[PDB]
């Protein structure tokens, strides 16, 4: 009933930099505000509890300050494994509330990808459909361009893209698209094709494969 | 110093009763110190507190949920659990319990769960489980390889390559729900292309929901 409300919702900051992340109450807490830190499929872990303590086991270059409606937790000098997701926690009445979280994103140097093709197995065939997948690895920054092209004709509404979570020691992150088609439909051509664009790329790179070769 | 293993079905019917338990060790649930916790996130939403239980018997339960939760303590199993009632599609969410210390110098009583277990999915539908199938995704200095795991429900599954021996170079990525309504993700590795001809490589792929677990052999050609 408490509201927390946390800025900014998301952040990227270079290796090095101090983050500034806030949390303000709808009513004075006094001390009682907890700070935690949620990285993919991991226990969120506490970082900060009344305030300013450093709980036991974390770095010192997180730390905790503000009293009653105004509260920062800061990073003095961010690391690639702090990518996560941070949350501020009232404990002053019951129930304990959250804020909405803060995604703090690593910033580094531009990595280009390396690009892979996959053809559909023989296996998955048999059942009537056709998946293709294009791997795009280990790249930085997130925004890349895939398009599927069939016999060089552009595709659309027939693929669904999957990225993973920023990696915690080369903060670069990989990519998978997968073009899903009838059976029928992919016997009916020849050449597939995924094309990347990405600003590590001077221009787009291909990688094909002929159906049956 | 406390260890939290959570259990329980990852998909529940809806109107049904969702129940959870966390085995504890490394303290014992009597200990008058600790207190016990359940908090949930639904996928994309904020954390929600659920509640807290003391062994000596004082509870509290937040307001939007006290009305449909109970929790329990097993002193025998040295675990704790959560009954919700009535589930529907807003009781979909990861669900944590926790372990905090009471210390009302610097916290309510029973408001800073400071151990938490690393959650687990509950689903609410009323789809059955389906185990996924998985194909190869063949090898064409550095080579790619995977294997694609299509069409399972509900989350989550593990994927391991070499039975967890080759864990470097590994990327499994995150479902992707389809129009089908079922899940799908591919894990891939990268790997020398000058292995190719003598390392075996594998994928195991595990569905708990479904007590499914399939080994695919990923090779050239």
């Amino acid at each position: 009933d408490i509201v927390m409300t946390q800025s900014p919702s998301s952040l990227s900051a270079s290796i090095g930099d101090r983050v500034t992340i806030t949390c303000r109450p709808s009513q004075n807490i006094r001390s009682f505000l907890n700070w935690f830190q949620h990285k993919p499929g991991k226990a969120p872990k506490l970082l900060i509890y009344a305030a300013s303590n450093l709980q036991s086991g974390v770095p010192s270059r997180f730390s905790g300050s503000g009293s009653g409606t105004e509260f920062t937790l800061t990073i003095r000098s961010l690391q690639p494994e702090d990518f996560a997701t941070y949350y501020c926690q009232q404990s002053y009445n019951t129930p304990p509330t959250f804020g909405q979280g803060t995604k703090v994103e690593i910033k580094r140097t531009v990595a280009a990808p390396s690009v892979f093709i996959f053809p559909p197995s023989d296996e998955q065939l048999k059942s009537g459909t056709a998946s293709v997948v294009c791997l795009l690895n280990n790249f930085y920054p997130r925004e890349a361009k895939v398009q599927w092209k069939v016999d060089n004709a552009l595709q659309s509404g027939n693929s669904q893209e999957s990225v993973t979570e920023q990696d915690s020691k080369d903060s670069t992150y990989s990519l998978s698209s997968t073009l899903t088609l009838s059976k029928a439909d992919y016997e009916k051509h020849k050449v597939y094709a995924c094309e990347v664009t990405h600003q590590g790329l001077s221009s787009p790179v291909t990688k094909s494969f002929n159906r049956g070769e | 110093q406390v260890q939290l293993e959570e259990s329980g079905p990852g998909l529940v019917k809806p109107s049904e009763t969702l129940s959870l338990t966390c085995s504890v060790s490394g303290v014992s649930v009597t200990s008058d110190i600790y207190y016990w916790t359940w908090i949930r996130q639904p996928p994309g939403k904020g954390l929600e507190w659920i509640g807290y239980i003391f062994y000596n018997g004082d509870t509290n339960y937040n307001p939007s949920l006290k009305s449909r939760v109970t929790m329990s303590i097993d002193t025998s199993k040295n675990e704790f659990s959560l009954r919700l009632t009535s589930v529907t599609a807003a009781d979909t969410a990861v669900y944590f319990c926790a372990r905090g210390t009471e210390d009302l110098g610097y916290c309510s009583s029973g408001s800073c769960p400071n151990h938490w277990g690393q959650g687990t999915l509950v689903t609410v539908s009323s789809a059955s489980t389906k185990g996924p199938s998985v194909f190869p995704l063949a090898p064409s200095g550095t080579a790619a390889l995977g294997c694609l795991v299509k069409d399972y429900f509900p989350e989550p599954v593990t994927v391991s390559w070499n039975s967890g021996a080759l864990t470097s170079g590994v990327h499994t990525f995150p479902a992707v729900l389809q129009s089908s309504g079922l899940y799908s993700l591919s894990s891939v590795v990268t790997v020398p292309s000058s292995s190719l001809g003598t390392q075996t490589y594998i994928c195991n792929v595990n569905h708990k929901p479904s007590n499914t677990k399939v080994d695919k052999r990923v090779e050239p050609k």
